[PDB]
């Protein structure tokens, strides 16, 4: 984490076509990195991404919106 | 005797009041609103869901809500986004999600958005 | 029933909440053919449909009765030894009347009083897993 | 629709008829098979099971254990 | 219709109010050979019942439409 605030991650080779999260799965082909949790494929980012949320207890989530503005 | 005079003469275009506290007046259950012609093709949650049906309507002097709320299902007109979903026969609730074999539906608001 | 034919129970489960592990059930579909030939299918809601009809309660027929309960949930009745309970989010209860004490095959089992052969496939033989078990019931 | 065996589409009456919806495998032979209504397809004969690839003689499906 | 028979319309009448002179209606009952052979019954309540069985509204065949209002 810098000053600023931005997140990075550097991952290994032992993990090609086997990392599964938000950051996408770990493979040469850049088509098919949108795979929902249920093992499908969409287009809509934010289908795709509020498939892999994650609740605890009290904090409880709804469904995210892109904003309209 | 005197609601079908009133009636016949709506279909000829003339609106007429008639109605005072010491006459039948309409008795209206609370959380509703008396108000006259509210061109109904809304104030159902099932409207939302099925947006593409048809409105063409007349004036009706019915019971109705405030210009920000829906009817609920079991007769409440609370709701806003709190009045659920309605999809091939069945009843669904605000929030759900559900993927049988074929397509992925949740339900945000009051209509589905099924993807697939 | 399994020997008579005198009914059959039928369930659909579809997965729930965008995760991998959480599978429902949507519906349940009771076949009566006493009652000529007859599908009451059970709904999301409180609903209940009887041959395509989507019918309003309570409902009496030649030996089959349909009722709302007090906890806004139904109550479907045969003659003196069936009955079942549905409130809408996938909980479904099944009683069973002791006429029909060894005469059953279904994902329930059969009805006698031994658990350790619970497991048994329209074959014949008991499986260890229930993975392989639960294939075997599929239509 | 394609051979050796013959096709039928609905009779549509109130939708009873076992189309493709309900194809008898070796498996599902016996189960009580649902029937949501009558679809136009293509089906073996009554005295027929589909296998994996086509339909094969009744007397020579596999029984299975695990 | 009384001209090709597409519709027939009949009305039950009883006495109210044990007077002489107080007649009302109790239901309606219309017959529609278009729909093989239909009949559909209004009762006194708001009540709709098709061929005996009683019906949750709205229904939708294949040109009848009952719908509360
Ligand atoms: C990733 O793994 C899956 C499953 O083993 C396999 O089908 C696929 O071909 C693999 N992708 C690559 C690029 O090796
Ligand atoms: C319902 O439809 C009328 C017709 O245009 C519209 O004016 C109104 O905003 C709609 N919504 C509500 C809540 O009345
Ligand atoms: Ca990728
Ligand atoms: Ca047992």
């Amino acid at each position: 984490i810098d000053g600023s605030g931005n997140f990075q991650v550097l991952l290994s080779d032992r993990y090609f076509n086997k990392t599964c999260g938000l950051c996408g799965n770990f493979n040469i082909f850049a088509e098919d990195d949108f795979m929902t949790q249920e093992g499908t494929l969409t287009s809509d980012p934010y289908d795709f991404a509020n498939s892999w949320a994650l609740s605890s207890g009290e904090q409880w989530c709804e469904r995210a919106s892109p904003p309209s503005s | 005797a005197l609601a079908s005079y009133a009636a016949a003469c709506a279909g000829r275009g003339v609106r007429v009041a008639w109605r005072e506290p010491g006459r039948c007046e309409l008795n209206c259950p609370k959380g509703q609103v008396y108000l006259q012609c509210g061109t109904p093709c809304n104030l159902t949650c099932r409207s939302l869901s099925y947006p593409d049906e048809e409105c063409n309507e007349a004036c009706l002097e019915g019971c109705f809500c405030p210009p920000g709320l829906y009817m609920d299902e079991r007769g409440d007109c609370v709701p806003k986004a709190q009045c659920p979903c309605y999809y091939d026969g069945e009843i669904f609730q605000p929030e759900d999600i559900f993927s049988d074999h074929h397509t992925m539906c949740y339900c945000e608001d009051g209509f589905m958005h099924c993807t697939m | 029933d399994c020997q008579d034919h005198s009914f059959s129970i039928v369930i659909e489960t579809v997965q729930c909440a965008d995760d991998r592990d959480a599978v429902c059930t949507r519906s349940v579909t009771v076949r009566l053919p006493g009652l000529h030939n007859s599908l009451v299918k059970l709904k999301h809601g409180a609903g209940v449909a009887m041959d395509g009809q989507d019918v309003q309660l309570p409902l009496l027929k030649g030996d089959l009765r349909i009722q709302h309960t007090v906890t806004a949930s139904v109550r479907l009745s045969y003659g003196e030894d069936l009955q079942m309970d549905w409130d809408g989010r996938g909980r479904l209860l099944v009683k069973l009347s002791p006429v029909y004490a060894g005469k059953t095959c279904g994902l329930c089992g059969n009805y006698n009083g031994n658990q350790g052969d619970d497991f048994l496939t329209p074959s014949g033989l008991a499986e260890p897993r229930v993975e392989d078990f639960g294939n075997a019931w599929k239509l | 629709c394609r051979p050796p065996m013959v096709k039928l589409v609905c009779p549509a009456d109130n939708l009873r008829a076992e189309g493709l919806e309900c194809t008898k495998t070796c498996q599902n032979y016996d189960l009580e098979c649902m029937s949501m209504g009558c679809v136009s397809g293509c089906l073996c004969p009554p005295g027929m099971v589909r296998h994996e690839n086509r339909c094969v003689a009744l007397e020579r499906c596999p029984c299975f254990h695990q």
